């Protein structure tokens, strides 16, 4: 009928007859949201906000794997800093010229072949190894698991509630003593010792 | 709800939490709000109910009044196991019961949970204030020896 | 959640508002004409003639219907859809930044031409800058007005049936899921696997499938083959649509697609077309004849214009 097409022209159809079903929280529940996950199936083209936790976990993995080869790289620069002292020591110059100071020329031929081959070889294998671990863990970050044939994606939200003591109570002791709070008693009317400390 | 003892509430009465009282007497709230002259429609009266104005509790005070309520445990081992009492609004999440009877209910307070039934009708009020209210029966039907002995 | 809906809840709301006699009778005569949309009271003359005279004029039933329109889900029944909008605007706020007036100008008349675009009408209402755009935002924020019932908590999942997997550049059936029962399921998982082997979804639509071929393969009866696939739905990695890949034709041509790609690709060719409003069925039939589908242009125009297609009314 035409009036349905008119209604579709007004609001842009506003999804029209497509239903309202939602996750809305039942009553008796309050508090904030701890975390949101939203796992997705492979090939869903999710976009939305689900890439933010992907980038966050990627930053966590990068920050976790960086310090190891920063310390080990500091050890490489420590052994290079140790071998460059044996000859041709420019002191602050070599201190103001980082990145191996372009190998510091050739120095002696033995230090040329041994020091240059060891520094470039070990350094290249450490860089390529870190890139390999980072790409493998990168394959681990973005992926999907097994799921039911009739499910597309699943959203997960966590909640938290602060609950404070009230006359309901039911605290227990270690000797087997039960009990409940009869009333909430103000401070000023309770008994106190000779020093004035209330019970 | 859970029962808590207190040194008041003469033998016919019980402490009724205000959060529990508002929902049980809700239809009487609708009736007296439509009656006393502040109202428009029943749905707007509801709107006033969940908006909880300070006048609504002033209504409820006159709602409860002389119209007592029934108490029930899960077990009933005799006739007196259930009794009626006059509600009195008390702040808390727990119900307050009169101390003098630990016997007819047979249960001390470990935090046991208790049931509260509200009859309405009309003559159910008199039926509640005649053959049920605790001040009417001071004796046990199987003996004749006085119950509710202090301890 | 096993709850009462529609004229049960609406009539239960009618019983609350006190109606001595006539207001209750004509009220119950109004509440039965409510539909899923809720704003359709159909013909008022039918409600007047259904009373069978004996007074109860139209002026008396007009206020009763107006009282029906004031119920909980804002606008209810009334007529023309231009009424319930006025009630939506009256009980909304009553204090607004000049939204009430302009709301009565837009809702009153001229709203028919203002829904597609404003243009010259922007000079008719005298509004300018962000007042008109914010008013249109309010109109977009209003509302179908009812449809608050339903309460459809559950969806009735397809739960699949039988399944398939693509290997080395080839798709084969597996019938994965979950002695006479094992073999009974092995027959369907067998003929279904060979049917998935002969038919590949492949790329773009699906290969035409004829029940005579699947019936000739295993020498099974085509009635039993297509009878099971009609009720049950085979769930593959994409889609839902099991009987659609069973029923087809011979296309009546040597150079060819079946009705699946005929109507499917027909609506796809009609999807991108008509730079303004060509609405030409003969041109689409010529485009179908250019591909060698042997279209008589009688079946392409009638069959292509069906199934939600705007044709031929798009002209």
């Amino acid at each position: 009928t035409p009036e349905e097409k008119l209604l579709r022209a007004i609001f842009g159809e506003k999804a029209s007859d497509v239903k309202d079903s939602s996750l809305r929280v039942p009553n008796g529940v309050s508090g904030t949201v701890i975390d949101v996950q939203v796992f997705t199936r492979d090939g869903v083209e999710k976009d939305k906000r689900a890439l933010e936790i992907e980038e966050m976990q990627l930053k966590q993995a990068k920050k976790d794997l960086s310090e190891e080869l920063q310390i080990l790289e500091a050890g490489l620069f420590s052994r290079i800093r140790a071998v460059l002292v044996a000859g041709g020591v420019e002191a602050e110059k070599l201190d103001k010229l980082p990145r191996d100071r372009w190998l510091e020329l050739g120095l002696t031929d033995e230090e040329k072949q041994n020091q240059l081959e060891q520094l470039a070889e070990q350094y290249d294998e450490l860089k390529h190894e870190f890139e390999k671990k980072l790409e493998a863990k990168r394959r681990k970050i973005t992926q999907g698991d097994d799921l039911a044939p009739g499910v597309l994606k699943i959203v997960k939200v966590y909640l938290a509630v602060k609950r404070r003591i009230q006359p309901g109570d039911k605290m227990a002791g270690r000797h087997g003593n039960k009990g409940v709070i009869s009333k909430i008693n103000p401070i000023e009317d309770m008994p106190y010792d000779e020093n004035g400390t209330p019970v | 709800s859970v029962i808590t003892v207190g040194p008041y509430l003469r033998l016919h009465q019980c402490g009724l939490p205000k959060k529990m009282a508002l929902e049980l007497f809700k239809p009487f709230i609708y009736g007296k709000l439509e009656l006393r002259g502040l109202a428009t429609t029943i749905k707007a009266a509801k709107k006033m109910v969940e908006r909880e104005e300070a006048v609504v509790w002033d209504i409820l005070d006159e709602v409860i009044r002389e119209h007592p309520v029934l108490l029930n445990r899960a077990p009933t081992l005799h006739r007196l196991g259930i009794q009626a009492f006059e509600p009195v609004l008390i702040e808390g999440k727990a119900i307050q019961l009169h101390p003098l009877v630990c016997a007819a209910y047979n249960a001390d307070f470990d935090g046991d949970q208790m049931a509260v039934h509200v009859p309405l009708t009309l003559e159910a009020q008199l039926e509640a204030r005649a053959l049920m209210m605790s001040t009417n029966n001071i004796l046990s039907p199987a003996n004749g020896e006085p119950i509710i002995v202090p301890s | 959640e096993t709850t009462q809906t529609l004229q049960d809840y609406l009539m239960w709301q009618v019983e609350l508002t006190p109606f001595t006699d006539t207001d209750r009778a004509i009220a119950t005569s109004i509440v039965d004409a409510v539909d899923d949309t809720g704003y359709l009271t159909i013909q008022i003359e039918d409600i007047v003639d259904s009373i069978g005279d004996d007074e109860i004029g139209l002026e008396e039933v007009e206020a009763v219907l107006k009282r029906i329109q004031r119920f909980d889900p804002v606008g209810v029944a009334a007529k023309d859809l231009r009424d319930c909008l006025l009630i939506q605007l009256s009980q909304f706020a009553k204090e607004t930044p000049w939204l009430e007036e302009a709301r009565l100008i837009i809702s009153d008349h001229l709203d028919l031409l203002a829904n597609h675009d404003f243009r010259t009408l922007m000079r008719v209402t005298r509004l300018k800058e962000e007042v008109l755009k914010e008013a249109v935002n309010l109109i977009q924020s209003l509302d179908x007005x009812x449809x608050x019932x339903x309460x459809x908590x559950x969806x009735x999942x397809x739960x699949x049936x039988x399944x398939x997997x693509x290997x080395x550049x080839x798709x084969x059936x597996x019938x994965x899921x979950x002695s006479a029962n094992d073999t009974l399921l092995r027959v369907s998982r067998c003929i279904v696997e060979q049917q998935q082997a002969f038919f590949e979804q492949g790329e773009e639509y699906m290969k035409p499938m004829v029940l005579a071929d699947i019936a000739q393969a295993v020498e099974m009866h085509e009635s039993t083959i297509s009878r099971v696939t009609t009720q049950k739905y085979l769930h593959s990695p994409r889609g839902i649509x099991x009987x659609x890949x069973x029923x087809x034709x011979x296309x009546x041509x040597x150079x060819x697609a079946s009705s699946t790609a005929i109507r499917a690709l027909v609506k796809k060719l009609i999807a991108a077309e008509n730079p303004a409003k060509p609405l030409s069925d003969s041109k689409l039939t010529s485009m179908l004849s250019e591909q060698g589908i042997m279209v008589a242009r009688r079946t392409v125009a009638k069959y292509r214009e069906s199934l939600s297609i705007p044709p031929s009314n798009q002209r």
